């Protein structure tokens, strides 16, 4: 779980998967990966953050933010700043990967973030052109695909027989894993560049962040129309897998009928009903930084929208409605949230329980 | 090649032909050769020809190949797509939209094509039947935008009859596979070319206009639609 | 100049295409609204024709001038598929026959494009009104109609005709001209006098046929606009498709040039 | 019916004042919850900060 | 009178809801002060321990 | 630019200005083809505020007096926040577009509209 | 001469007192008029301020035109 409704509901990440965070400069790439690390402080997944070619004061603001949110004690921070040798910047992702592989090979789970694979590629290009190795497209050496592929194929899930063989019998019945969240910067939305093309083809899925969405107030900036997870529903708990299906249909319908917003009166009633549902589900995806949501808390918001509880809420009040609804359940339904948070299970008693709480909320709050 | 020499007809599946081209570009750069247009290896057409010319029908057996194709930057004029398309005899397109409809095979009958779809190769009967299905499916896609923008009443009697045959044709393009019994909950079917031509020829002529469209869903041959109907 | 400019132009054309797509559907909805307002006026016209008919027949001693020997309708908005031109091309054809025969012609203009066609050619006018709502009311046409009925009574006009497009179908808007002026067993009780009533009924009938004409032309305006916005959307796609080919050429050309420069510098150093 | 309606209205009038006041009662419990969890949060930030 | 019987419930409910919102905002204001006051007290002792 | 570093009032004003200018970047082409009339009233009303905010961002500088010809101006962040908030609220929707060009504080804009 | 793209980094310091006062903000005013013309091409009747600016702009544009070998004091 990353703690984001847009990612955990539509672009789910599983243990041992490799999900690329791709997009232009200054649109939340680092924020999404740091929040994904913060959400693991109680999960059982150890975390690794690798900083390649960053300035030393930026790395210190992320560590200060990991420490302020209580996530630092569960994280290893590997740094190779912009003034350090290109060899150290080229080797840092492999050093961090090696530290993450300890937990996977011994039966446990880990998460690794490579803050800029594009800066590792730039450092490897410097060393190669200075050794006079024959150049290719964008002046990169002939083995730049093999550089990232050799790194990213280590992020994996290993069977119980591999863990019993490695531990020599000590650990048994447990499957270990290493999940990777590599980050890449695109220039003016050009995903056809050499390094982005290589990594998009190596990874299991991609989360695309967009500058136009980020400037339109859609803070998480996830373009759900092109972002994809090839693992899909296998990486989701039972409750979120059941409530994410309609969220997909409502956003798809909104992408198709969004120009009619200025001619909504002239729209046909059925279509006008779909249009407001699409606009209310779109406003639900907006979230704040350093505010990760749990499986139960995400389920309340997704359930409320998917079961129609927002049709009488002005598209401008959907957020205060969500924030107040969670605060109500945290006080009067603490036992039900604790029950959902065990495994993300779903049945007729949980469905009826959530419904009764939302109906009571509307009747007094 | 070994099985072909045995006296067999063989299937060769290549997971991605673009990655074969890229591996050649990488090796060519490592060996220091001067790069060509768009940065590809100077040997691009020869490396593709050396692989593709072994896949043929000989006098002993025949290797047929199914190759997945990737298009860089969605550009069909890029050297890799351009070179590969020169050696392709057929193009099968799988559609996300068709899958939502519920047709699991998911092959797009309008975008998918074959060089063998010629009356001088498959005979006039197979060709007219296939072109008839494509003609009806094209008209229905245009009519659907009319039904959506203006309504179903705006259509003529001939157009509403065509829409009914097009929907029946669209569902009869579905089929239960022996490997999909876990998903479909029904036994698999192997339809012959003879049964395939005969089934579609009848629906175009209107021999099955009285049957419900659902009777033409996931059945195999045309006699099975007639039986699923009696019930 | 390069790939940078073409991306801005493809984005520019893609934005305009999405709104012209909606405007076709908005237009279809408005076309259906104007077609029901067309049908809510037939009863008042078919019954008054029967009364004006029988009342004349039982009262032969009175023969109102309207029963013995141009009003032009135009749009207030653009985007029409040459709907105004096609009628204005039939107005000019009929006017020619009368100029050849030797008669003079006075004109009544309803809508903005009618005025534009006459200010652009210095044409004469006796009455004019525009800015009528997509939902017109018969009361607005009363003033313009009166300037024309009195003419025929004062002999200032020998014949009166209404020039409007007719809604043949969703795809057809037939430009047409028809003459407004000139036009069982038992008998009716008349209060106060038959002559008094015939004078009142004939004005209600001409003002009714004029309202029937305006409303039908509004339905034609909506349909014509639907087709124009469909054409505009299709044309935009063709431009997007052509520009995309030029963008792919610019993309491929930029890569080859850079490689030559890299290879050229490495072959020196 | 005028006196009977005055009684019906008199009951609905007062019951709504008691029911509306209970919204303020939920608000006072919520205000206490905000302040009690703020005291625990402040204690948490105090013990977290002094450890460094 | 049946109008007044719902108008003086509706008006008093809007007043009670405004009071409930005021009670909640007062608690939110009280909460940030309780947290940052503890931060300054903790930082002061940390700096005192360092200086000593 | 973070509510925890500056404040929510400043941040909301900044994001408010950005939202209005981002939406107007797409209506600009729509207005070129077709016309202004074809827009919805909310779009017609937004286009006016965007064009004014763009102009209210202009400030005459003392170092640029040689080029501008006019005197330089200094605006405190308080005036910067106040003016943009008012324009976004629509309080100055009664002023012509030309009044916000090089006018330092919003007050001056109210005076330039009279000249 | 494209007045929007062209610029002098010396500005008013390179002008005589008379031309300096009379030509005040003319380039930035011409740069804004070229923009106003494109926006108001297909719009309905605008305010007096807009019509006045659009009319004043078409006159300085015609004035800046000059023949070759015909300088002015
Ligand atoms: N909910 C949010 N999610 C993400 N970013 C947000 C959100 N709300 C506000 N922001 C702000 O957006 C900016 C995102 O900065 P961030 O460093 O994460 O972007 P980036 O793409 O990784 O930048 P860079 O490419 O330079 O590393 C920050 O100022 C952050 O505080
Ligand atoms: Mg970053």
């Amino acid at each position: 779980q990353t703690g984001y409704k847009s990612v955990d509901a539509m672009i789910p990440v599983g243990r041992g998967q490799r999900e690329l965070i791709i997009g232009d400069r200054q649109i939340g790439k680092t924020a999404l990966a740091v929040d994904a690390i913060i959400n693991q402080k109680d999960s059982g997944i150890k975390c690794v953050y690798v900083a390649i070619g960053q300035k030393q004061s930026t790395i210190a603001n992320v560590v200060r933010k990991l420490e302020e949110n209580g996530a630092l004690a569960n994280t290893i921070v590997v740094a190779a700043s912009a003034s350090e040798s290109a060899a150290l910047q080229y080797l840092a992702p492999y050093s961090g990967c090696t530290m993450g592989e300890y937990f996977r090979d011994r039966g446990e789970d880990a998460l690794i973030v490579y803050d800029d694979l594009s800066k590792q590629a730039v450092a490897y290009r410097q060393i190669s052109l200075l050794l006079r190795r024959p150049p290719g497209r964008e002046a990169y050496p002939g083995d730049v695909f093999y550089l990232h592929s050799r790194l990213l194929e280590r992020a994996s899930r290993v069977s119980e027989e591999y863990v019993e063989k490695f531990t020599n019998g000590a650990v048994t019945g447990k499957t270990g894993s290493l999940t990777a969240l590599p980050i890449i910067e695109t220039q003016a939305g050009d995903v056809s560049a050499f390094v982005p093309t290589n990594v998009i083809s190596i990874t299991d899925g991609q989360i695309f962040l967009e500058s136009a969405m980020f400037n339109s107030g859609i803070r998480p900036a996830v373009n759900a129309g092109i972002s994809v997870s090839r693992v899909g529903g296998a990486a989701q708990t039972k409750i979120i897998k059941k409530l994410s299906g309609g969220i997909r249909t409502a956003l798809a319908q909104y992408r198709e009928l969004a120009a009619f917003a200025q001619f909504a009166s002239d729209l046909d009633e059925a279509t006008r009903k779909q249009l407001e549902h699409g606009q209310r589900v779109t406003e639900l995806m907006k979230q704040k930084q350093y505010a990760p949501m749990s499986i139960a808390e995400m389920s309340l918001s997704l359930y409320a929208a998917e079961r129609g509880f927002l049709q009488d809420v002005e598209i401008a009040k959907v957020g205060s409605f969500e924030q107040a609804l969670i605060s109500y359940f945290q006080r009067e339904h603490a036992a039900l949230l604790a029950k959902i948070n065990e495994k993300g299970d779903f049945n007729d008693e949980i469905d009826a329980g959530i419904k009764a709480g939302i109906e009571k909320f509307k009747a007094t709050q | 090649e070994k099985f072909r020499d045995e006296g067999r007809d063989v299937l060769l599946f290549i997971d991605n032909i673009y990655r074969y081209t890229l591996a050649g570009t990488e090796v060519s750069a490592l060996l220091g050769r001067m790069p060509s247009a768009v940065g590809y290896q100077p040997t691009l057409a020869e490396e593709m020809g050396v692989l593709q010319e072994r896949i043929t029908s000989t006098k002993k057996g025949s290797i047929t190949s199914i190759q997945a194709v990737y298009v860089p930057a969605d550009d069909l004029t890029d050297p890799s797509p351009a070179t590969t398309f020169a050696h392709l005899d057929a193009t099968v397109v799988l559609s996300r939209d068709i899958a939502s409809l519920g047709i699991y095979p998911a092959v797009d009958p309008l975008d998918s094509t074959s060089r063998q779809l010629d009356p001088l190769v498959i005979g006039q009967d197979h060709y007219d039947t296939a072109r008839g299905v494509q003609y009806v499916l094209q008209r229905y896609k245009e009519l659907k935008d009319i039904i959506a923008i203006l309504g179903m009443d705006e259509l003529s009697e001939a157009d509403k009859l065509l829409v009914a045959r097009a929907r029946k044709i669209q569902r009869f393009l579905s089929q239960p596979f022996f490997v999909a019994e876990v998903f479909t909950g029904s036994p698999g079917k192997y339809v012959s070319l003879k049964d395939t031509i005969a089934g579609f020829k009848g629906i175009l002529n209107g021999d099955y206009d009285h049957l419900p469209e659902q009777a033409f869903y996931m059945v195999g041959g045309i006699e099975e639609a007639v039986e699923k109907a009696k019930k | 100049a390069g790939a940078k400019e073409i991306r801005s132009k493809i984005a520019s054309i893609k934005s305009t295409q999405k709104i012209t797509n909606a405007m076709e559907k908005v237009a279809v909805s408005k076309m259906r609204k104007a077609q029901m307002r067309m049908a809510a006026g037939r009863p008042y016209a078919e019954r008054i024709r029967q009364v004006i008919g029988h009342l004349a027949n039982a009262n032969p001693e009175y023969r109102h001038p309207f029963m013995v020997e141009y009003i032009v309708v135009s749009s207030d908005r653009g985007l029409c598929g040459g709907l105004n031109i096609n009628l204005f091309k039939s107005l000019v054809k009929d006017m020619s026959g009368y100029r050849e025969q030797g008669a003079e012609i006075d004109l009544c203009v309803i809508g903005s494009k009618g005025a534009s066609f006459f200010r652009s050619f210095g044409g004469n006018v006796v009455a004019a009104i525009s800015h009528l709502g997509e939902e017109p009311s018969i009361n607005d046409l009363i003033g313009s109609v009166k300037v024309m009925l009195d003419a025929y009574l004062e002999g200032r006009i020998d014949r009166l005709f209404v020039v409007s497009n007719k809604f043949v179908n969703t795809m057809t808007q037939k430009p047409t001209v028809e003459q407004l002026i000139p036009l069982h067993h038992w008998d009716y009780l008349y209060e106060p006098d038959a002559k008094s009533l015939l004078d009142g009924l004939l004005v209600r009938y001409v003002e009714s046929q004029v309202y029937q004409a305006v409303v039908e032309n509004n339905a034609c305006e909506q349909a014509a606009r639907m087709i124009a916005m469909k054409n505009a959307t299709d044309n935009a796609g063709e431009l997007i498709s052509d520009l995309q080919l030029i963008y792919n050429k610019a993309r491929q050309a930029a890569i080859t040039q850079e490689i030559s420069e890299i290879v050229g510098g490495a072959a020196a150093v | 019916d005028l006196e009977l309606a005055h009684e019906k209205a008199g009951q609905q009038l007062r019951e709504a004042k008691a029911q509306a006041a209970e919204i303020v009662e939920q608000a006072k419990k919520r205000a206490n919850q905000i302040v009690d969890e703020a005291r625990d949060q402040a204690r948490t930030e105090g013990e977290r900060l002094k450890a460094q």
